């Protein structure tokens, strides 16, 4: 799809994962997506598996990180 | 052990999240039992004055409102209003025993019972009043309750308001319970179901004629959702869709000639026949007995049925790799959107009696739409019903096979005819679960409330016809009827939405109805839709727009409403102005005629600048001036001293002094009007004189009538009369309520060898 | 005293767009007979859409 | 398809504002070609060529 009609947009995005966009959207995104998925379905297992990657996006939207130096962390 | 904090004020997105169920886990609905008797008025004691302004040794009571409230506004009057409906309608119960509700009247002859605790309270302080007569005292002695047992019905004594008794006795004749026996238990269940000998039913228990039932509201889809509201359509198709799934039994007992696709086509057809929802084919060419069943398929399933170039698809292979190449024909050359199928074209093109009369019988295979029991039904032709349809595609696979293939190698003629011997070798299996199919989806269809309507959804189920193989390929002699569990779940979940569907829309209507009944405009009737949407436990409210929930709207203003409804606003539409002509902190207008009027005389107040008939003055509308601010009529006439009034709701101040009187105050109070435009500083005065005015010797002495400009007009007070505020509320007497009705009852199955049908013969017998 | 470009006064008041939405449901109730059927169902329902 | 439910009409600060601004243009106009005119009659006829 190159000519002198067309033109392309690339771009690098490798900085952004503490951007301000891939915090609480995008978890609650998925989390509604599980919702739906969760009343497209009617088997129990497959509620608690979805249930369960829900639940982990919930606990990964507030997340804590161990990083020693010297004595303190 | 040591560690270090550091935080982040990380912004907080919140979205709408629409809060979802499914129908199996809709619950019903909660009864409105009543708690007391929803008063609006109360007496009190208020001191009264004598003509001549001054005051007795004696007192009265007088009825006045509870929870005086009221807005300044006509518009915020009007949306009290509105609010006070909502409360009746929150209010409104389902059934009511007095029983619950009574108390022991300490001051009665026979020592007997009354309807509240507020009433007992009245009597006890009426009765302790010192400056009452002895009759109200002989009259609350004589009104006890009384009992019929031989009907079971009960009359209490109430004292209260006629409006609060109009509302409380209709609640009283319009209370939606009916009595119960087994007869009705029975005729609760579908007709079908009951003259289906498949299913053997019972109980274990003999209702007494004290029991009672709620009827559920099973009237149909007012709204016509089928009429282009396509997204709620395919919304509620899924959702009911998916319910299907949940009842429909799993399965007993060569390229994927599986189990787990078996149960999935199983599944998906019926619960697609069910919701009416069509679906889509995915299938490879390079298995040809994917065609192979998905020629069974479109004979006993309808072409309407499934989404357009799906079926072309599939058609149009089968065609140019079955059909056209054995009988020696052209492949096809057959346009994208050609208006014909290719089975429609190739039913007049051949020249064979088996085959044309397939094709005939499958191009107009089609739904009949009948209306059975009040609900629409989809029923099939009654030849697939009884598995006969087999025996026509059998018949033109026998003369298929008996056909050379004058174009084509030996080695396609060993492919196909090896395939279609492979579906020839399982006549009667395929003829029994044509019956098993149409059996399940019939007696599934039985557990319906909700017409099922005919009309292709946005989105489509993908159906494989390799799961379609792996069914015909994977059945025998094991037959799968629905549990009555499963039954009864259907058909109480059914009900359930239904009966709040319909509940729903009525509220809706209502309050649209009484919306546009009171001239409320600047409302926006969007967040009613939206709760009619969010009491429907399924819907995504956050994401419809505002244009389908207008149209639904338009749609729901042509409506009739209900009798409770609409009987309870009939009763709001006359007393509303009775109610406002209460409430004693507005006033509902205000005379001015520059001219010096005398005061009337009251025996709540005294002399007050009271008016209650509004003749001769002409009356200026506010609300129309506060719209539309043209303030050059009411600045003209108050400049140049001309007579006017003012009709609208308007607060006030009682000044109970005697000396803003002869300084004429409550002229004063328009000429702010000119300065600041804005009439809402608009107080009038109220010129109350008695005994209690700190300068009432002047008008004892030397005797002078009150005179005042600018009367106010507003109504008095209404006297309490105890003998006939008295009434007697009739009601039962211990009833019982019941909701899930199907407890009663035990159900069971025959043996699913031991089956039979339509036609009085077991289905699944063919070996 | 200024010149001035006015309009039809069906236009001024919103009525001519009845016209417009009739001629436009008529237009999605018809078939597109040549044409496919995934672009076709899409334009009848982009057309009731307004 | 994102529309509904909100009238907006021009303020009578911003009417008044246009009003002006468009009352200055035009009378700058007026004003400017008089003056242009005025001196090149004046050219034309105290015979400055």
């Amino acid at each position: 799809f190159l000519s002198n009609n067309s033109m392309v947009l690339y771009t690098d995005v490798s900085q952004w994962d503490s951007s301000q966009h891939n915090t609480q959207p995008f978890r609650k995104g998925i989390i509604m997506g599980l919702d739906m998925l969760a009343n497209m379905t009617n088997d129990a297992r497959v509620i608690q598996t979805l249930n369960l990657y829900k639940q982990t996006q919930i606990n990964l939207m507030d997340s804590y990180v161990q990083i020693p130096d010297g004595n303190v962390i | 052990v040591q560690y270090e904090i550091l935080q982040k004020t990380i912004p907080t997105f919140e979205p709408k999240e629409s809060i979802l169920k499914k129908l199996e886990d809709i619950k019903p609905e909660q009864v409105k039992k009543q708690t007391k008797l929803f008063r609006i008025f109360e007496p009190r004691q208020l001191p009264v004055y004598r003509a001549n302004g001054e005051k007795e040794l004696r007192n009265r009571w007088y009825w006045k409102l509870k929870r005086d409230t009221l807005p300044d506004g006509d518009y915020d009057v009007r949306e009290y209003f509105l609010n006070l409906y909502d409360q009746v309608l929150t209010e409104m119960p389902d059934y009511l025993l007095l029983k619950d509700m009574a108390v022991e009247n300490k001051n009665s002859r026979d020592a007997g019972k009354v309807v509240d605790s507020e009433t007992a309270a009245i009597c006890d302080a009426i009765f302790q009043d010192e400056e009452t007569e002895g009759v109200v005292r002989r009259f609350i002695a004589e009104m006890r309750q009384r009992v019929q047992a031989d009907r079971n019905v009960v009359n209490y004594p109430s004292i209260l308001h006629p409006i609060d008794h109009a509302f409380n006795e209709y609640f009283l004749q319009h209370q939606l319970v009916e009595p119960l026996n087994n007869d009705i238990i029975f005729n609760y269940i579908p007709e079908r179901i009951r003259n289906d000998v498949n299913y053997i039913l019972n109980m274990d228990r003999n209702l007494p004629s004290t029991a009672r039932y709620i009827r559920p509201n099973l009237l149909q889809d007012r709204l016509n959702l089928h009429d282009n509201f396509e997204s709620l359509w395919d919304t509620i198709t899924t959702s009911n869709y998916i319910l299907a799934r949940s009842v429909v039994p799993d399965l007993k007992e060569l390229t994927g000639i599986n189990s787990q696709a078996a149960n999935d086509c199983f599944k998906t057809l019926i619960a697609a026949m069910l919701s009416q929802r069509t679906m889509s084919l995915d299938f490879v060419t390079t298995n040809y007995m994917s065609l192979i069943s998905g020629m069974w398929l479109l004979t006993v399933v309808p072409n309407d049925m499934f989404i357009r170039e799906s079926l072309v698809a599939c058609q149009l292979a089968i065609i140019n790799t079955i059909i056209y190449p054995a009988f020696g024909m052209q492949r096809m050359h057959y346009r994208n959107g050609d208006p014909q199928t290719p089975f429609q074209i190739a039913e007049q093109q051949i020249q064979n009696f088996q085959v044309a009369n397939w094709l005939h019988f499958v191009n107009n295979n089609q739904f009949r739409q009948v209306v059975i029991d009040g609900v629409l039904n989809q029923v099939l032709n009654d030849n697939i019903r009884n598995g006969h349809v087999v025996n026509q595609l059998m018949e033109a696979l026998m003369q298929l096979s008996r056909q050379q293939f004058p174009t084509m190698p030996v080695d396609y003629k060993r492919s196909i005819q090896r395939g279609i011997l492979l579906l020839s070798n399982r006549l009667g299996q395929l003829v029994d679960l044509t019956r098993l199919l149409a059996y399940n989806y019939e007696t599934l269809m039985a557990c319906i409330t909700m017409n099922m309507q005919h009309v292709q959804t946005l989105t489509t189920e993908k159906l494989q016809l390799t799961s379609v193989t792996s069914l015909c390929m994977l059945i025998g002699n094991a037959t799968v009827i629905p549990s009555p569990q499963t039954l009864f779940h259907y058909y109480n979940v059914n009900v359930n939405f239904h009966s709040n569907y319909n509940e729903r829309i009525n509220d809706a209507v209502a309050i649209i109805t009484a919306a546009n009944r009171l001239n409320l405009y600047q409302k926006k009737m969007k967040s009613i839709v939206e709760d009619f949407l969010k009491r429907l436990q399924i819907f995504d409210i956050s994401r419809v727009p505002d244009d389908q929930m207008y149209r639904l709207r338009d749609r729901l203003r042509l409506l009739p409403v209900e009798i409770r409804r609409l009987d309870i606003f009939n009763l709001i539409l006359m007393n509303m102005e009775q109610i406002e002509r209460a409430s004693d902190k507005i006033a509902q207008g205000v005379i001015i005629a520059y001219r010096d009027m005398q005061l009337e005389r009251d025996e709540m107040y005294g002399y007050v600048n009271i008016a209650r008939n509004l003749d001769g003055f002409q009356q200026i509308n506010l609300e129309e001036l506060m719209r539309t601010g043209d303030y050059a009529q009411i600045t003209n006439m108050l400049l140049n001293n001309q007579p006017v009034a003012l009709v609208g709701a308007l607060p006030f101040i009682t000044d109970s002094s005697v000396i803003s009187l002869v300084a004429k105050l409550d002229a004063t109070v328009f000429a702010q009007i000119v300065k600041l435009r804005k009439v809402d500083t608009l107080k009038p005065i109220l010129y109350k004189i008695n005994s209690d005015s700190n300068d009432f010797y002047l008008v004892a002495n030397y005797d002078w009538v009150p005179t005042s400009t600018t009367k106010v007009y507003k109504q008095i007070p209404q006297q309490f009369d105890f003998r006939a505020s008295m009434h007697m509320l009739t009601s039962n007497l211990t009833f019982t309520v019941y909701s899930d009705l199907l407890a009663f009852v035990s159900a069971d199955t025959v043996e699913p060898i031991n089956a039979v049908a339509f036609d009085n013969m077991r289905i699944m017998n063919e070996l």
